[PDB]
């Protein structure tokens, strides 16, 4: 996604907002790194998954600075082109140094 | 019926300061009345249970910490990690107050106020309620004063009567 859907989906999701995308995006970024870098980090952030047709709709939910926070992934089945490059080749290059 | 006084300095008149006077009956949630006033002209609303609910519901924050928020901005009872900016559109009389983060402009609370007929009336009712409130005050700090020296006297007094007890 690029900066003018984030706009869009922010007023959609949690109203009465006045903020821009830079500050957005910042905050989301600031929000995930965190768990994914490493995990058994309470940073009160609230995850669900569902699925409606072919696509996987991502909830997280937090709060900064005491106030409701809500963004959705709307991730849809990736292309056979990135399955491959982000999963296939790099396991058999991986497969291949350790036998080396 | 609670009354509480605070100054606020609105964004379109940074260099004038506003008095905000909000009135609660018994607790914060049975809603309250607001008075905004610059020493010439005010304006009065109303808020009831009801709106306080249905706002506290369409921002889909937890009841319990919704009040917590607006006694920390209206009141202007807060730390120095939050800021809250209030803004008055004269001709609309709309009145809402936001916390402003760092280039995020959450809202938290909208009213609308209307023109008042005797601005003379909420002045004077306003500055008799501060002065009697600073009198009762005054008599309260005097009496605990009095009440200090005696209990120091008695100990005083009790010391030295120790000393001998324990002296025989």
């Amino acid at each position: 996604v690029d900066t003018s859907v984030v706009s869009q989906r922010a007023k959609e999701l949690n109203k009465r907002l006045t903020a821009p995308p830079a500050a957005f995006l910042c905050h989301l970024d600031n929000l995930l790194r965190p768990l994914l870098k490493d995990a058994a980090h309470p940073s009160e952030a609230t995850f669900s998954c569902d699925c409606v047709a072919d696509a996987l709709i991502l909830r997280v939910r937090s709060e900064l600075s005491g106030l409701p926070f809500y963004w959705n992934f709307h991730c849809m089945l990736a292309s056979p082109s990135l399955v491959s490059q982000h999963l296939i080749r790099p396991l058999m290059g991986m497969s291949l140094a350790l036998q080396c | 019926m609670e009354r509480k006084i605070s100054r606020i300095h609105l964004v379109s008149e940074p260099s004038i300061t506003h008095f905000l006077q909000v009135s609660w009956e018994k607790t914060l949630e049975s809603g309250f009345v607001i008075t905004l006033t610059d020493g010439h002209s005010a304006w009065t609303g109303t808020v009831s249970e009801s709106e306080i609910s249905q706002e506290a519901d369409d921002m889909a924050m937890e009841k319990g910490k919704y009040v917590g928020e607006l006694r920390k901005a209206l009141l202007s009872g807060a730390g120095p990690a939050d800021v809250y900016t209030f803004n008055f559109s004269k001709e609309s009389c709309y009145f809402f107050f936001e916390k402003n983060l760092k280039d995020v402009s959450f809202r938290l609370g909208s009213f609308n106020l209307e023109k008042v007929e005797n601005p003379a009336e909420v002045i004077r009712e306003l500055i008799c309620y501060c002065l009697d409130t600073i009198a009762e005050n005054q008599a309260k700090n005097e009496h605990l004063q009095k009440e200090n020296e005696r209990l120091l006297r008695d100990w005083n007094d009790v010391q030295g009567r120790f000393e001998k007890c324990v002296s025989a």
